[PDB]
RNA sequence: ACUAUGGUUUUUAUU
């Protein structure tokens, strides 16, 4: 069977499918290693792979477009997650256990008027 | 060279100080040690520590004049006068009778009064 | 209670938790109509002053 | 059981020998420029193996044990009083402080940069000479001339 | 009762 799942962060979009069988990983249809290897966040979607151990009987395939790395990195991770709670919903208890099926606190908003970034505090010395 | 066995320890507490002197059966100081001579300063010299360490400091005072029993007079309303009590505990020699007096007593002793005035 | 209290003492009297200030003192006696209870009692809730 | 822990945070690496890590590469690094804070690591050491004596194994973990902070001597509220106390260094800085803190001659020993420095300063630091040590035992002393209540 | 620690509030004007 094929347990679907699909995965968004900051302007990246990613489905995936896992299957029983061999323990593989293709992504875009590359390696996992094939294009990837001095980028910061290129290790974060292992993180829920190791939780029913990896590479030795599940079979998984990636697809990704838009944004960038840390983007389509966190937006693959919740879809690996999206995915795994579909093949056994025992392990929903043990990815809340991780903080993995969850979005994270981090996402874009609307621009504050004026005031450059208008984040930054402006002048107030008092010379 | 001889053993006294017999003498008295006199400690007093001020708000600046500890002091800690022991005297033979004859009352005959043998040693004597402050806070101040522990390299203490100001209210410092009156920290439980530094009365601990000056107790400490007397009863290394009085190491080979043989004593096995002795009575505490204890002087003055210093923070120091519970702390110097336990070095002299463990200075290998009993203690008999400790008695404890504090200067010009009035108007209740100043205790904390737990919500009341 | 360090500093605040030296004597020879470092024991204390238990009688001074929710028996001041409440139930009580600001309400005396105010409802239900009870004449036993900690409030009756806090007449041992003293010494504390003069030492 | 869901919600417990949580484990991990950052995990022990099998080749660097030390949980420091973790806190030592977060040493003299700016906008958040990793690499350019990370570029002592089998470098630095690797030079020091060079520089004074043979082997590495023990020279960061011996250096860290010889400068070693366990009190700090701070102003602290009773309440309206503010007196001075000796406190312990809490167990999680006891060790991850001293290799920071040696900066009060970095930009005068001419030393070449980064690994250069820091295959200078650890050839003190593992006899508990040279930069911040005299300061570190004033403050040993700042809590002898008055150890509070304890 | 103990952050050791800062002098004292100008002659005096009169929308």
């Amino acid at each position: 069977n094929q347990y679907y799942g699909t995965g968004r962060r900051k302007s990246s979009a990613a489905r995936v499918f896992i299957k029983p069988g061999n323990g593989k990983i293709v992504i875009n249809q590359r390696s996992l290693e094939q294009y990837f290897g001095r980028e910061t966040a290129r290790m974060v979607v292992r993180q829920p792979l190791e939780l029913v151990d990896m590479v030795e009987k599940l079979d998984l395939y990636i697809t990704v477009k838009g944004g960038g790395i840390s983007g389509q990195a966190g937006a693959i991770r919740h879809g690996i997650t999206r995915a795994l709670m579909e093949y056994d919903e025992s392990l929903r208890s043990e990815l809340r256990k991780a903080g993995f099926v969850t979005r994270d606190a981090r996402q874009v908003e609307r621009k504050k008027v004026g005031l450059r970034k208008a984040r930054r505090r402006p002048q107030f010395s008092k010379r | 060279r001889k053993q006294v066995s017999d003498g008295v320890a006199h400690i007093h507490a001020s708000f600046n100080n500890t002091i800690v002197t022991i005297t033979d059966r004859q009352g005959n100081a043998l040693g004597w040690a402050t806070a101040g001579g522990s390299g203490f300063r100001g209210s410092r010299k009156s920290t439980p520590f530094a009365a601990q360490v000056a107790a400490e400091r007397c009863a290394d005072a009085v190491k080979e004049y043989g004593i096995k029993n002795l009575e505490v007079m204890v002087k003055g309303p210093g923070p120091g006068r519970e702390s110097t009590i336990r070095a002299l505990n463990a200075a290998g020699f009993r203690i008999t009778n400790i008695t404890d007096v504090t200067p010009i007593p009035h108007n209740g002793c100043r205790p904390p009064k737990k919500r009341r005035v | 209670i360090k500093v605040r209290e030296n004597e020879p003492f470092d024991v204390a009297l238990r009688r001074f938790k929710r028996s001041c200030e409440k139930a009580g003192v600001l309400a005396e006696v105010r409802r239900r109509e009870f004449y036993e209870k900690p409030t009756t009692e806090r007449k041992r809730a003293k010494a504390s002053a003069v030492k | 059981r869901r919600r417990v822990i949580g484990q991990r945070k950052i995990l022990p690496d099998p080749k660097f020998g030390s949980e420091l890590l973790a806190k030592f590469v977060n040493i003299l690094m700016v906008d958040g420029k990793k690499s350019t804070a990370e570029s002592i690591v089998y470098s630095a050491l690797e030079t020091l193996a060079q520089r004074s004596g043979k082997s590495e194994l023990e020279a960061f973990e011996v250096a860290l044990e010889n400068v070693r902070p366990t009190v700090e001597v701070k102003s602290r509220r009773v309440g309206g009083s503010t007196y001075q106390v000796p406190v312990e260094v809490r167990p999680v800085r006891r060790n991850a402080l001293a290799m920071r803190w040696i900066v009060e001659a970095a930009r005068k020993r001419g030393d070449k940069s980064m690994a250069l420095r820091l295959a200078n300063e650890l050839s003190d630091a593992a006899e508990n000479k040279g930069t911040a040590v005299k300061k570190r035992e004033d403050v040993h002393r700042m809590a002898e001339a008055n150890k509070a209540f304890a």
